[PDB]
This record gives structure tokens, sequence and C-alpha cells, in this order.
């Protein structure tokens, strides 16, 4: 079992924030691999924010740094994306991943940002 | 609305694991029978070890020194992330309570 159901995702004006949830069922986020992925249709999907297993660290594409944050909720089981500062170029469908072996993904969100 | 487990009996005994890691530093009879768990085991926390640092009057960047695989007194202030368990608990310990 490993499900992953992305949400959160609307629509924000430019240099607005949002926030993203992957409420993930069938194993501990705690000790997972986990990183969010974005792909606008046209472009090729990119990964942009990452958190490793257990006290591993967190990692970020260069086109977020300081403004996107990974996080790590336990109670929930869930991996947020705090979107700060939103650019019309981060208009996407934010997927999250897991690797554990193999990888696995979901649905994805919409996120669109105008002006 | 993210669950680990989907049994209820798992998902439970889960919660009281994570239940007494808060009773953890208000209590020094519940800390004792839970670092035998984590010795004789060999885990720390629930999941992982970095669970303990949600866990109030838990000092920062300390666990309990049962999670350190040589179990020495104050191994756990200031701990070394190479010098301790960081698989957690509760799938070893209650994994016969699955469906």
């Amino acid at each position: 079992q490993v499900q992953l159901v992305e949400s959160g995702g609307g629509l924000v004006q430019a240099g607005g924030s949002l926030r993203l949830s992957c409420a993930a069922s069938g194993f501990p986020v705690a000790s997972g691999n986990m990183a969010w992925y974005r792909q606008a249709p046209g472009k090729e999907r990119e990964w942009v924010a990452a958190i490793k297993s257990h006290g591993y660290g967190t990692k970020y594409a260069d086109s977020v740094k300081g403004r996107f944050t990974i996080s790590r909720d336990n109670a929930k089981n869930t991996v947020y994306l705090q979107m700060n500062s939103l650019k019309p170029e981060d208009t996407a469908v934010y997927y999250c991943y897991v690797y554990v072996g193999w990888l696995y993904w979901g649905q994805g969100t919409q996120v669109t940002v105008s002006a | 609305s993210g669950y680990v487990f989907r049994d209820k009996v798992m998902s439970e005994f889960n919660n009281n694991f994570r239940q007494q890691m808060e009773n953890y530093p208000k209590n020094s009879h519940t800390a004792s029978i839970l670092d035998r768990m984590q010795a004789d085991f060999k885990c720390c926390g629930a999941a992982s070890y970095t669970d303990w640092e949600k866990i109030p009057s838990m000092s920062k960047n300390r666990v309990p020194d049962s999670c350190c695989i040589s179990v020495t007194v104050g191994c756990g202030i200031n701990f070394n992330e190479k010098a301790i368990h960081k698989e957690g608990c509760v799938e070893k310990i209650g994994g016969w309570l699955r469906k």
C-alpha cells in the first residue's frame, strides 16, 4: 500500500501564497524519501522540493530556494509544501513522489498564478 | 487525513505508543518502560528518532539514552546521528496487530 493524495491546489495572484498537502497512506512519512514535483502543460516535469527520511535533510530546486518550504507532520502523516511569493512561472500541476526502491506518485493538483 | 495503518487495532497501538512518548518527560515510571522497548528492540520513537524533536520537555538535539546504539549515561544529550537507532519502534514491536 502506497497512497499519495495531493490537495490544497488552487488559484492565487502573483506574489501570493499557497500551501499544498500530500496525505500519504500506508507508510510513515518520517522514514520516507519524499519530494514535490511539478509539470506545466508544454514543459517537462521537474522536482522542486524534497525531504529525505529521518534527519537526512531537505533539498530545494534553485528556482524555488527561499520561497518554497517543505514540511513533514507526523500526526497526520502529511508532507506539506508552503509556497510563498508565487510567480506565474510556477503555474503547473504539482505532484508528490515517494522513493522506496522504486517511485510512486499521485494524481497531482492544479496550481495557477495570474498576472 | 493521512494514516500510517488501516487496521483499527494497529492504528490505535500506534497512537498509544505516541501518547506515552508525550508522557516520557512527565513521568519517570513511564520513561523507564519506553527505555526498555527502545533498548531491547533497538529503535527510537514511533516511526523515527526525529519524532522526539516534537516532544515538549525533551531538550533540543536530545533523544533518550536508550536510543543510542550503545546505551551509556547521557549518550542522548547532544547526540550524534551516527550513534543512535534511526528506525522507529511501532512497526517491529506491534506489527502482529495488523489484519
